[PDB]
């Protein structure tokens, strides 16, 4: 129950439960498959 | 017979071929794109010179020697004088751009050495004076020359200590930023595609640089016996999806 | 969810453990690519590492102090701490600072808690009960010159009145100019040759001003204000390398000269355990 | 008027509680969000990116050189480096992994340790990396080392080798600040055959080493880092 | 009795909170409303009405004359007036727009600047008005001025010209109190050809200038105005 | 939920969301179209 | 050159209207190809037809 009118006044947000490290761990242009050779 | 290894990038009226690549990085897995309306604020129609600004400019070459500490260029600064890209830059109030960066360094199968090529969004430098000394404008706008981390402290300039990234963080952790290594034994180029990253939809191209490109020797250059002890490093950079807005009189900037 | 699958002997032409780090990727290698594993489940979600959780607890961001005393003959209230201010900023204290600077841009609503306690360092008959008044002077607003000015009227300025010893709490929407707060800013206000450098030029959101409503009793009373800040509804972009050297200034990246080696030297060889 | 009773804890301020508050700025409209590449949601997303380990810690002031593990041509049977696995201390401590682990009290999971070789292309080498699970001493010679988790690495075209320290443990969580009961083992590396340089070449070659966490990893019970402190408030 | 816990902030008085209160006058019946022309609902409704700008600020005591921008017959190429666009200060500051902007911290949007000509009907003139977006200096000559937002105004039967300063900005809000990073440009005006008076006529002619906000406009984060203060309470 | 009986005791009103500047910006008797001449 | 050597050259075409470039900076602003000497021994640069008039004289 929100007792207040504005959105800033609500409690903390709830877990992204998004999670996708590939923008950080695999930003390569041509896709690399694990097990296939790195450099062909 | 496609290898990760050979590549061709054609952009505008200029083409680059590498026969010894190590894939290419696209920052944060996003490719440069123009500014959508839903994200727009300034009401001005923007100008998109296209092929006259989105081509490859090769900056002047550096020389890696056994004593090198590393070099640093800022964008869009490094290009402030390249062809029509630069003119547009001084003539509009606002502009926006992504880039393809291609760093080149070839040697032979007897050399060793490994450079880190990294792009740091919003690289705010530190004053070597400490306290709250600022880093004057000119010092953070070296132009095509870039900053040479093995040059001496100057007054009003930034600190040039490598194991601290010019800001109080350790060299070892720069790997959290989009980056690629050039290991003479593997690699001969590094290519990074940079999407436009800012907290505003479009900004000023002269009062704010939005990425520093940094090339840092990490495993020292080691040449074969009685080889000349140095290799040149060349940086070629191409603006991509550039847009300029708010045209007028032509900025005058310090120094 | 499985944390590890079962995997047995391997004799392949398909080697997942050989890679080329020069590419910039961190290939997702697992225990089961190089030893024989058994199934195990995760039993865990990663709840407490969510950025909302990481930045979502109150941190002390500021300690100031004001006193209640006879202002008779004081030529400069501000200077007598008849009332103080704090040109708002979250770079003061470094505990919460390091956490925030793990990211480049950050966007969130703020919840402030303000604790005020009183001290009576010299002979008093009693402890008086004072009421504090915290008013946020938005930039371009009449700055309190005195302690009972016309400014304190704050007819358009959000202000809160609470008792010393007690706490005040509220929340503020994200009042950033841009789409997010710039944790770092490699630029200037304008193309000048002497203009400052950093964010200290970007983060100019006025200041908060405190004062004691009550007149003065016979003794003097020191009131010390602690402001706590909790981020709620957090959004963070572009991770960066953590801060290694000590901080010297609000808003610049500068570290102190002749600082000490931050990497611990081995007591022994590279070979040492 | 509805009858109430207040409980113990009334009026307390717990920095970790999460409740509603009045907005000081009623009706204010925040700036629209625009798109920015790079959004982070979990610290678990970022500790999977690998970063360099200053393994060569033997210097006396921080230098680029403590990231370089040297290799000597023609040595046989010998040991390249050694370290315990207290990820919250020692070599690990300044790495991004080490640096984040320090915001939490407990960790569990597998680690990924990789080595990238930087020697001339016409050289060759075979190294063995060994993980020694808790309970034995840091190995003293390869024979001892090779009886635990190990990978023979053959230096080739493929420049890096990724070793995983699989989670070997009785107790399902270990403390990030070094603790005995909770200790994780040792990591050592030895020549399997030996480094060989081509003609016209000389000296030391170096390995770079990285550390990142497997997707396996769990961190819990947040706390304050020993990695940052201060003596007076900063000012502008 | 229902168990409760009170949170931090209990008992505080926040001048901006909005809650229910007991009525002191239970059951009282207010006077009926009758109809009155002119109801205002938003301050955004009124800042779109244009009001005069004391552009000719050069006097020494407030006078009707600082609303008049003078024009000289037969000058060529020259500059009629110049001003920066800090709507919360300087010429703008006493105008209704300026006066309301000052109740808020941030503004964004387009401005409408118009000039009404008052010279004899048998005279003629062509002026250029130029808006210079942030980043360049106030133009120093028409050549410089004409390369930015501009309108050639031809003085005719239609007495007023409405120039719009379209919102040109990186950041989507600017501060109303003058700030650099956040600055908006300059506005200048020059003879395009020149004012020409008919025979039997002489002297200066004047332009009146107005300012109002486009429907585009946004103002946010209310605060107190520097435009009014006091030293003791008033009495009857 | 109002806890009190009288209307004066309720909280602040809610946004007009009315907005019509024409009584102030265009109180002319004969309608002016933008683009058509002001004085005919 | 020997197979164990390496080199990177830039070839530049300068369309009519400017002088023969005097340094690479000047050269690199017109039609150009960075050539990386590798296994593939030849590089084919095209001088695309850049012209106002649709024919040029051979003399
Ligand atoms: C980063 C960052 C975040 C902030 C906060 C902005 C200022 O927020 C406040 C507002 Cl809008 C109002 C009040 C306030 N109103 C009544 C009492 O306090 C206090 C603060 Cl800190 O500043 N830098």
């Amino acid at each position: 129950i929100n007792y207040y009118k504005d959105a800033a006044s609500t409690s903390s947000a709830g877990q992204s439960l998004s999670m996708d490290p590939s923008k950080f761990t695999e930003p390569v242009k041509d896709l690399m498959l694990k097990g296939a050779p790195a450099l062909n | 017979g496609y290898s990760d290894r050979v590549q061709q990038i054609t952009l505008g009226n200029s083409t680059i071929t590498t026969q010894e690549a190590a894939n290419a990085v696209v920052c944060y897995a996003e490719w440069p794109e123009y500014l959508p309306d839903v994200d727009a604020s300034d009401v001005n129609k923007t100008s998109k010179p296209d092929t006259s600004v989105c081509r490859f400019y090769t900056l002047d070459s550096k020389t890696w020697t056994t004593g090198s500490k590393g070099w640093c260029w800022k964008l869009p600064d490094a290009l402030k004088d390249m062809g029509v890209f630069g003119q547009n830059m001084f003539f509009h109030s606002l502009g926006r751009s992504g880039y393809t960066v291609h760093v080149q360094c070839n040697a032979t199968k007897f050399h060793s050495g490994c450079l880190l090529v990294v792009v740091i969004p919003e690289h705010q430098l530190a004053s070597h004076e400490g306290g709250n000394v600022s880093v004057k404008y000119t010092f953070t706008h070296p132009g095509e020359r870039g900053i040479d981390l093995s040059s001496a402290n100057e007054v009003g300039g930034p600190v040039k200590d490598v194991v601290y990234n010019m800001n109080g963080t350790l060299l070892g952790n720069l790997l959290i930023f989009p980056h690629q290594f050039i290991n003479l034994r593997t690699n001969n180029t590094a290519t990074i595609v940079i999407p436009y990253i800012n907290s505003v939809p479009i900004d000023s191209m002269t009062r704010h640089n939005n990425v520093s490109l940094m090339v840092i020797p990490i495993a020292p250059l080691t040449v074969p016996t009685g080889a000349t002890p140095s290799l040149p490093i060349t940086v070629t950079i191409a603006p991509m999806c550039t847009e300029f807005s708010g045209i007028r009189s032509k900025s005058i900037v310090p120094q | 969810t499985v944390a590890s699958i079962s995997s047995g002997p391997k004799h392949t032409q398909k080697v997942p453990i050989l890679t080329a780090n020069e590419t910039g990727a961190t290939m997702p290698v697992l225990p089961s690519d190089s030893i024989e594993t058994r199934t195990t489940y995760m039993h865990f979600n990663g709840s407490e590492t969510d950025v909302e959780c990481f930045l979502g607890r109150a941190a002390c961001v500021h300690v100031t102090e004001i006193q209640n005393k006879d202002a008779t003959g004081i030529d400069n209230h501000r200077e007598a701490k008849l009332f103080n201010d704090w040109k708002i900023n979250l770079s003061s204290l470094v505990q919460l600072r390091k956490k925030l600077e793990l990211f480049t841009y950050v966007r969130f609503d703020s919840e402030y808690t303000i604790l005020a306690t009183a001290s009576q360092p010299d002979s008093a008959n009693y402890s008086s009960n004072l009421v504090v008044q915290a008013m946020y002077v938005p930039p371009g607003a009449p700055n309190p010159k005195e302690w009972d000015d016309y400014t304190w009227q704050s007819a358009s300025n959000p202000s809160v009145f609470f008792k010393v010893g007690d706490t005040s709490r509220f929340s503020v929407p994200y009042v950033g100019l841009a789409s997010a707060y710039n944790c770092f800013y490699d630029g200037y206000s304008h193309d000048d040759a002497e203009t400052q450098y950093g964010i200290t030029v970007l983060n100019h959101m006025g200041s908060m001003a405190f004062r004691i409503v009550n007149e003065h009793d016979e003794h003097k009373t020191l009131v010390k204000i602690r402001v706590y800040h909790r981020a709620k509804h957090v959004e963070a972009w572009i991770p960066r390398a953590p801060r290694a050297l000590p901080y010297t200034s609000i808003g610049r990246t500068n570290y102190p000269k002749n600082t000490e080696p931050v990497i611990k030297k081995r007591k022994g060889d590279i070979k040492s355990y | 008027g509805l009858p109430t009773t207040t409980l113990p804890g009334s009026g307390q301020f717990l920095t970790t509680d999460d409740r509603q508050s009045p907005s000081a700025l009623p009706n204010y409209e925040p700036t629209p969000r625009i798109h920015i590449p790079g959004k982070v949601h979990n610290l678990l997303e970022i500790i999977q990116v690998d970063t360099l380990i200053p393994m060569n810690n033997t210097h006396t002031k921080d230098e680029v050189n403590s990231y370089l593990i040297p290799l000597n041509a023609n040595r046989q049977n010998e040991q390249v480096f050694g370290t315990n696995l207290f990820i919250g201390d020692g070599v690990f401590k300044t790495t991004l992994l080490g640096e984040i682990v320090q915001y939490y009290t407990h960790w569990s999971g597998s680690l990924r340790f990789s080595l990238m070789y930087t020697g001339p292309a016409l050289s060759s080498a075979k190294l063995i990396l060994a993980y020694t699970p808790p309970g034995a001493r840091g190995p003293q010679d390869r024979r001892e080392a090779m009886l635990g988790t190990h990978v023979v690495w053959d230096i080739g075209l493929q420049s890096t080798i990724v070793m995983t320290i699989p989670w070997t443990s009785g107790v399902q969580f270990r403390y990030t600040d070094p603790d005995t009961y909770t200790s994780a083992g040792f990591l050592s590396c030895w020549y399997q055959t030996s480094l060989i340089l081509p003609p016209e070449t000389t000296g030391q070659v170096y390995l770079l080493s990285f550390i990142s966490a497997c997707p396996d990893f769990k961190l819990r019970l947040m706390k304050d880092t020993q990695t940052i402190s201060q003596t007076v408030a900063l000012t502008e």
